[PDB]
């Protein structure tokens, strides 16, 4: 998976 | 409830006697929590974010309560800047993006 | 629309002349697009998340159109593996999370 922004 | 995005979509989760603050992240496939201990055997895994890949420790069919909505599933823990509830547990409580 | 979370929330947007597929994301503070060559002045910045930081060129007042709802705002161009629509812009079409 892909897991996202800071 | 309906939540708007002027602020971060942050909600209270109960993950077995503990209250945590996590982000409802539809841009995330899985659920990654900040390093905690959760009962059970764990498998070491690998997810990626905008920054690249990280190693996680994978915990299966674990019950989480998200603003009293019940879910049960894969829940991953590792080095995440925040606690994110992925699309895997979001679908269980039936969340959708409206506009 | 009413978009479900069974699959990544991929939608069509248009930038410059480009018609693109971006991921809708409540876990994104900003909008990030993969390398593209937009005309305009920029500022570098560093954005982070799982896996650390990546450098990005920051463009201001960029018109975007998310599934027929136009918006105008900031946009980060950088080597990200997916086009991401952050709350900067979700807030402008009136996207809401509902469960």
């Amino acid at each position: 998976s892909l897991n996202x922004i800071x | 409830p309906q939540i708007t995005l002027w602020q971060r979509p942050l909600v209270t989760i109960r993950i077995g006697g503990q209250l945590k603050e996590a982000l409802l992240d539809t841009g995330a496939d899985d659920t990654v929590l900040e390093e905690m201990n959760l009962p059970g055997k764990w498998k070491p895994k690998m997810i990626g974010g905008i920054g690249g890949f990280i190693k996680v420790r994978q915990y299966d069919q674990i019950p989480v309560e998200i603003a009293g909505h019940k879910a049960i599933g894969t829940v991953l823990v590792g080095p995440t800047p925040v606690n994110i509830i992925g699309r895997n547990l979001l679908t269980q409580i039936g969340a959708t993006l409206n506009f």
